[PDB]
C-alpha cells in the first residue's frame, strides 16, 4: 500500500520484465492504491480526481521522505518525473502496463469508455486536472513548513507534457551521471573491482541501448532530434563523445 | 463570496422541511467546489448532512439518507435541502458551506449566516478548555494518525456561523490575528490560542476529511471560557 519508497538506485533500470523498455524502480514503486481500488459522467470524472490526488500526495509525502524531508531540486525532479507518469497513467501512453498497472488501465477505460474519441478525452481530464495534481504531491511541503510556501519547484517543467521515453532518459542521465564517480572512485581506490567496473558499464549501455531504440519509435510513431539531445538538455555540460566512450569502455580513465 | 440559508424557521412535524442557499459574488456552474449542508442542534456540534456537485449528483449523511434532497440550480446560483417527514430531533440551525474539489483536506470557506428551524473515521477534542485572561489556551484534537490528514479549526461564538481561523494545520487565513496557531504531529492536532482576549470565548471544532466518502469530518467541539480574575 504505497511503500516506503527504497534507497536511490537500491535497484537498477530493469529492461527484462518489458523487453522493449527499461523501467525505473520509482516507476515500480509508483503510488497507486487509490487508483487501484477504483473498483454521472462528470461526477465519476471528480471522483477519479480526488483518488489521483490522495494517490499524488501519498507519492510526493514518501518522495520528500526518500529526500531525507530536504526541499530541495532533486526533490522537485523526483516530483517532476512522478507527475509525468501519473499522466501517461491517465492518459494511456504509460510504458510499463504490469500487474497493478493493468487495473488502473481497465478502470480508466470503464470511466472514459473504450471507443476511440475516449484517448483525447483523457487527455483533455488530465490537462485541466494535471496542475491540481501536482500540487498534491507537494501538500506534505505545505504541512511541514513553518512558514508560507515557497515554490522552489517550477510548474512549467513538470506539468509540460512530455513522451514518458523522452522524461525516463532525462531521469535515467541524472542516474547515470550519479552512479559514475561512485564507479571511476571505486577503481581509483584490482581484477574484480574491473569485473565489477565493467559489469556496471555493460548495465549502463544495455539500458541506454534499450532506452535509445524506444526513444526512435515513439519519436516516429522541442529542439529534440537524437536521444543524445535530451542528455544535453537534461545534463551539466554533458558531452556526448565521452559518454559513447563511457558505455563502450573506450573511455581515457577506464 | 457570500453564502445565505433561507428557510421557514418553525415547521409542523410530519412535514417536510425546505431551504435554500443563495450563493452571490461567484457562479455555482463550476466543479472547483462541494456545495454542502451543515445542521447543528441547539447546544449539540457539527453535523454533516451532504454534498452537492454542479453536475447534479448528491450523496447524504448514511444515518439520514431516506429523508434528505439536496438539488441544485446552476441557472439561478443556488442549491437546496430539503428534510422529509420531518421529527422532533430535526430541530437545528442549518448552515450551507463551500468546499474546495481542487487541494488535498478541503476545509468550508464561506459558510452562510445560518437558519434556526425549529418543530467514520472520528475526531475526539475535550469538551471545555478554561484559562485566565493574557494565559495560552491549547485545544487539542485526537484523531489516530491525525498527522496524515491536514486538520482546519473553526471558531463559532454564540449565535453566529463558524469562522475558520486556521487551515492546513498551520495556515491562517488574511483576517485573523498572529495569537491563534496551529499544530499537527503524530496522533493530535493543537489549535493554541495565545495572550486569550474576552472576545476568544467560543466553541472552536477542528475539521478533516473523510477520503473514502468525500465530506468533511468534524470534533466534537470545545467551549473556551475565559474565567476572568
Amino acid at each position: 500500500n504505497c511503500n516506503y519508497k527504497r534507497k536511490r538506485r537500491e535497484r537498477d533500470w530493469d529492461c527484462n520484465t518489458k523487453k522493449d523498455v527499461c523501467i525505473p524502480d520509482r516507476r515500480y514503486q509508483l503510488c497507486m492504491k487509490e487508483l487501484t481500488n477504483l473498483v454521472d459522467i462528470t461526477f465519476r470524472k471528480l471522483y477519479l480526481k480526488r483518488k489521483l490526488i490522495y494517490d499524488a500526495a501519498v507519492e510526493g509525502d514518501l518522495l520528500l521522505k526518500l529526500n531525507n524531508y530536504r526541499y530541495n531540486k532533486d526533490f522537485c525532479k523526483d516530483i517532476r518525473w512522478s507527475l509525468g507518469d501519473f499522466g501517461d497513467i491517465i492518459m494511456g501512453t504509460d510504458m510499463e502496463g504490469i500487474g497493478y498497472s493493468k487495473v488502473v488501465e481497465n478502470n480508466l477505460r470503464s470511466i472514459f469508455g473504450t471507443d476511440e474519441k475516449a484517448q483525447q478525452r483523457r487527455k483533455q481530464w488530465w490537462n485541466e486536472s494535471k496542475a491540481q495534481i501536482w500540487t498534491a504531491m507537494m501538500y506534505s511541503v505545505k504541512k511541514r513548513l513553518k512558514g508560507n510556501f515557497i515554490w522552489i519547484c517550477k510548474l512549467n517543467v513538470a506539468v509540460n507534457i512530455e513522451p514518458q521515453i523522452y522524461r525516463w532518459i532525462r531521469e535515467w542521465g541524472r542516474d547515470y551521471v550519479s552512479e559514475l564517480p561512485t564507479e571511476v572512485q571505486k577503481l581509483k581506490e584490482c581484477q574484480n573491482a574491473c569485473k565489477s567496473y565493467d559489469q556496471w558499464i555493460t548495465r549502463k549501455k544495455n539500458q541506454w541501448d534499450v532506452l535509445s531504440n524506444k526513444f526512435i519509435s515513439v519519436k516516429n510513431a522541442a529542439g529534440i532530434v537524437t536521444p543524445y539531445d535530451i542528455l544535453k538538455q537534461e545534463l551539466d555540460e554533458f558531452n556526448e563523445v565521452a559518454f559513447e566512450n563511457e558505455i563502450n569502455k573506450r573511455d581515457g580513465a577506464y | 463570496v457570500q453564502l445565505q440559508e433561507s428557510g421557514p424557521g418553525l415547521v409542523k412535524p410530519s412535514q417536510t422541511l425546505s431551504l435554500t442557499c443563495n450563493v452571490s459574488g461567484d457562479s455555482i456552474n463550476s466543479g472547483d467546489y462541494y456545495w454542502i449542508w451543515i445542521r447543528q442542534p441547539p447546544g449539540k456540534g457539527l453535523e454533516w448532512i451532504g454534498n452537492i456537485y454542479y453536475s447534479g449528483t448528491a450523496y447524504y449523511n448514511p444515518s439520514l439518507k431516506t429523508r434528505l434532497i439536496i438539488s441544485i440550480d446552476t441557472s439561478t446560483n443556488q442549491f437546496s435541502l430539503k428534510v422529509t417527514s420531518v421529527t422532533a430531533a430535526d430541530t437545528a440551525i442549518y448552515y450551507c458551506a463551500r468546499a474546495s474539489t481542487t487541494v488535498v483536506s478541503p476545509w468550508l470557506d464561506p459558510w452562510g449566516q445560518g437558519t434556526l428551524v425549529t418543530v467514520s473515521y472520528e475526531l475526539t477534542q475535550p469538551s471545555s478548555v478554561a484559562v485566565a485572561p493574557g494565559q495560552t489556551a491549547r485545544i487539542p484534537c485526537g484523531g489516530d494518525n491525525i498527522e496524515s490528514k491536514g486538520v482546519h479549526w473553526y471558531q463559532q461564538k454564540p449565535g453566529q456561523a463558524p469562522v475558520l481561523v486556521v487551515y492546513d494545520d498551520h495556515d491562517r487565513p488574511s483576517g485573523i490575528p498572529e495569537r491563534f496557531s496551529g499544530s499537527n504531529s503524530g496522533n493530535t492536532a493543537t489549535l493554541t490560542v495565545s495572550r486569550v482576549e474576552a472576545g476568544d470565548e467560543a466553541d472552536y471544532y477542528c475539521q478533516v476529511w473523510d477520503t473514502s466518502s468525500e465530506h468533511p469530518v468534524f470534533g466534537g467541539g470545545t467551549k473556551l471560557t475565559v474565567l476572568g480574575q
